[PDB]
């Protein structure tokens, strides 16, 4: 009747904010130019994340932003291993290439475009696909670990103080 | 190893399941192995933790028996009665679709669990109809409990599977109910329309759909339950009408729901409305097919000393 | 973006038209009683290829149908061979068993209805189930050879007579 | 030894193609290779001796102008042209809703290529996705020519299109070259909606609604492809549009085809609306990839003369 597919768990890491750690406000800011951020916040305010979020933590997020040149041909992600980061579509074409059961195919161009790579902040999730860049570009490299702690950092407070 | 093998039981993202037989009596049991592979791999202690502290002073009758434990120099097996029967989806999937009183029982009965539960403050967590077994005698049994907490509290875990999350999940907001009831709103779906819930070839319709509440009348439904399906998707809990602390003086009083003798039902008397066919030891009838996977004992020590609560 | 799906090749038996000569009417004779042919052609009835069909073809299958006996614990069919038998639950309950990614799970049974491997008399492809013996019983019908010829036959008689 | 292989492009239930390089001048094509042990078993002989015609039987610029093929012991290859571009169906995954312009110029394609297989009465049989590669030039071609045949009287090799089966041939009837638009109708959808036709899994769903004259029209289809789309409803499609004494007046008289010339591109000298990106020979970059997979063949004779001409 169907193929029926998997039903594997979700989980992922417990993050307590409560006792853990050492540190505290590690919020690590990473100011950039003005039309960089005004460019991106186009594409930032329709994300379901943002949609319903305070402009403080959006504010935070758009601040907290690290760089990385990737050139033409290199292979920085490939399916198979873990996923903890979030690349956000800048600029340059990046095709996504799916390894659907061993067999290499385009799942959808991304080229100042459009949004991808969400999934892997929703929990513990391997690689999406192979990104492979056609040409030099800047993308953004935000990892999963920063983007849970003040999110939750922020509510918490805003709980126990309002 | 105390114990013969027979053939596997199950295999999953949950682990691996067989089949022994006692030496020390000669019984059927199952035995699950914890691997631990994706337990180091994915990070999945506090989740044991949870429940080896749970069971250490819990019994109900909806709980499998803890007879012998055993842990290996790198493995851990973990021993509990059998129950042939397998599971109430094989059957569901194979016929199509169960009647009211069915549907009635089942809800019956995921209200005794979660009173049960809350009785001595517990988090049920995951719920899936692949967790549901059958015996002779009609008493009805629960699997799969690692994901589970000691006390409520307030944390923000995240785990369960896409097909049963609500918005309170998706951004953590505490969900110390919405998560066992508002999904539970879609499971009678699974065992009322003639086909899955979610029907989307991508998780983003899957997400759209779980947010945006709005179920979709079927072509033939009873106008019985019309009207409570057309509210049990919400947002806040408060503003439900049956939705008391106790929960035994909301759905007694329902329409459709007014004979549920709980009296009879919580004391395992009842007999269940559908029986599985027996033939002898070890049916296999009622299971699937699955072969057995490549086997492999330990050899040396090298992650003895991560439960070391025993 | 989408689950997606294979293009594999399909196929189906070939046959000559100028080769006329056959059989005299019907190979297999076994003539049932009344109540059973009524059976038969109900249940025959509700499939489509039957919508069209002349009571005289109804007839030809009927006296031509193969029956066989399936005792307890036996077992014949198995799945990734080449199909080619098929037959119909004439009576019991029979639980068929389908790969989903090594794991035979179930599909369902038939009581006096339904008709395991209909499909492989339409086109030729490794066999995408699996029976099982439950009790003794009796499944009518017909291979895909005789019953493809029979077509074909009819076929060629109804385009050429006219 | 003339023709030395560098990597697999895509392997399918009939043969494998892949890029080859020439040892005397060097220049990257494709090559189709096929091996007879599947064909012994299905006995599909008639089918591929189309081909050493259809080989030469080519006197225009759709046409593909195959190259001389090579039977071996136990082997046959067949040279073909390159493509640096890419199949319309993975760009139609990618995008999934094209524009008005390129939607004109694919029915314009379609319809020329439909006009020039029907010029020679040469049944095209088969009819997927697969068989329509972008070349870098800017134009369309097709692949696979084998199932091509012409006979006097009918046919009953099914074989090409298992899913968009008009229900004229399910029942094992006969059937016309009207087919071939019907088969390549249910495309369009792709090419408006955004979602594949058929949304179920097993053939029986697929059956039950191909039978059952029933298409959705939701708000993003144009205004005379709505209609081109409620004419052609019957089960028994006897009012076809192909049917006719020439086939080029209904079709082109439409409302849809207001502005046609296909003078223009008999000629071809029209460039087309985007063509993908050539980045020097040997640029794979569009076609999906596949595993390497090299001829693991005993060298040894297997029946000769059931291969004779060729």
């Amino acid at each position: 009747i169907n193929r029926f597919t998997r039903r594997a768990s979700v989980c992922a890491e417990a993050y307590n904010p409560d006792e853990e750690e050492d540190d505290a406000e590690s919020r690590i800011i990473h100011p950039k130019t003005d039309d960089q951020r005004n460019r991106l916040q186009e594409a930032c305010k329709d994300i379901l994340l943002f949609k319903n979020l305070d402009p403080e933590q959006m504010s935070q997020v758009l601040d907290a932003m690290f760089e990385k040149l990737v050139k033409e041909g290199e292979h920085v992600i490939d399916q198979g291993d873990d996923g903890d980061n979030f690349y956000v579509i800048d600029r340059g074409t990046f095709d996504i290439y799916v390894k659907c059961d061993g067999v290499g195919r385009c799942v959808g161009n991304y080229d100042n475009r459009g949004s991808f790579g969400e999934l892997a902040l929703m929990y513990n999730t391997p690689r999406a696909a192979t990104i492979t860049a056609t040409s030099p570009g800047a993308l953004w490299g935000l990892d999963r670990v920063t983007f849970r702690r003040i999110i939750v950092k922020n509510n918490a407070k805003k709980r126990k103080m309002y | 190893d105390q114990f013969e093998r027979i053939k596997t039981l199950g295999t999953g993202s949950f682990g691996r399941v067989m089949l022994v037989k006692h030496k020390e009596t000669g019984n059927h049991y199952a035995m699950k192995i914890l691997d631990k592979q994706k337990v180091v791999k994915l990070k999945q202690i506090e989740h044991t933790l949870n429940e080896k502290r749970i069971l250490q002073a819990v019994n109900f009758p909806f709980l499998v028996k803890l007879e012998f434990s055993f842990k290996d120099n790198s493995n851990l097996y973990m021993v509990m009665e059998y129950v042939p029967g397998g599971e109430m989806f094989s059957h569901l999937r194979r016929i199509g679709r169960f009647s009211e009183p069915h549907a009635r029982f089942y809800a019956a009965q995921i209200v005794l669990t979660f009173e049960y539960l809350h009785s001595l403050d517990l988090i049920y967590r995951d719920l899936k109809p692949e967790n549901l077994l059958i015996d002779q005698q009609g008493y009805i049994q629960v699997t799969d409990f690692g994901f589970a907490k000691r006390v409520k509290g307030r944390t923000w875990t995240l785990c369960g599977t896409p097909e049963y999350l609500a918005p309170e999940i998706i951004l953590s907001k505490g969900y110390n109910k919405g998560v066992d009831w508002w999904a539970l709103g879609v499971l009678i779906y699974e065992m009322a329309a003639g086909y899955p819930p979610f029907f989307a070839d991508q998780p983003i319709q899957i997400y759209e759909k779980i947010v945006s509440g709005k179920v979709r009348f079927p072509s033939h439904f009873s106008s019985d339950l019309k009207d409570l399906l057309r509210n049990l998707l919400q947002v806040d809990l408060t503003k439900r009408f049956g939705n008391l602390k106790n929960g035994v003086n909301d759905i007694k009083n329902h329409k459709w729901f007014a004979t549920t003798d709980w009296i009879a039902i919580y004391q395992r008397k009842v007999e269940a409305p559908f029986i599985p066919k027996f033939k002898g030891p070890g049916d296999t009838s009622n299971f699937d097919d699955y072969e057995e996977e490549e086997i492999r004992v330990s050899i040396n020590e090298k992650c003895g000393k991560e439960f070391s609560e025993f």
